[PDB]
């Protein structure tokens, strides 16, 4: 949308550097 | 606590069993390439690395205080290269893209280790 709406932080599934 | 034998005997002495544990550690190879690049906070760390890790090393900063009398004692050293070793170990898989560099230098310095006496007793 135009301006954020309720979205804070996200883990997004992130593990370490086992991924990126 | 008590009742242990990590001094070996003289801190020269150490630079001495240091080195051969530094042929294992460091054997120049690629299994000992990507330790010096580990992650951190500053730069792209990863989540929570205060219970996994709290203060990780890079095989080159140990390496630094190595040759030098100032991390001789296995104490200060096998510290920093079980920290630094903890640091890819708690969070690195059992067979992913992240244990498996730093395991043939955990496997064969932990031999190397015994011979320094810091696993004396």
């Amino acid at each position: 949308s135009h301006l954020k709406s309720k979205k804070g932080q996200s883990t997004s599934r992130h593990k370490k550097l086992m991924f990126k | 606590g008590s009742h242990m034998r990590k001094k070996i005997f003289k801190p020269e002495e150490l630079r001495q069993a240091l080195m051969p544990t530094l042929e294992a550690l460091y054997r120049q190879d690629p299994e000992s390439l990507p330790f010096r690049q580990p992650v951190d906070p500053q730069l792209l760390g990863i989540p929570d690395y205060f219970d996994i890790v709290k203060n990780p090393m890079d095989l080159s900063t140990i390496k630094r205080k190595l040759d030098t009398g100032q991390y001789q004692e296995p104490w200060q050293y096998v510290d920093d290269v079980w920290l630094m070793f903890n640091n890819a170990w708690l969070y690195n898989r059992k067979t992913s893209r992240v244990y498996k560099f730093c395991s043939k230098l955990a496997e064969v310095f932990e031999q190397e280790i015994d011979p320094v006496m810091q696993s004396l007793g």
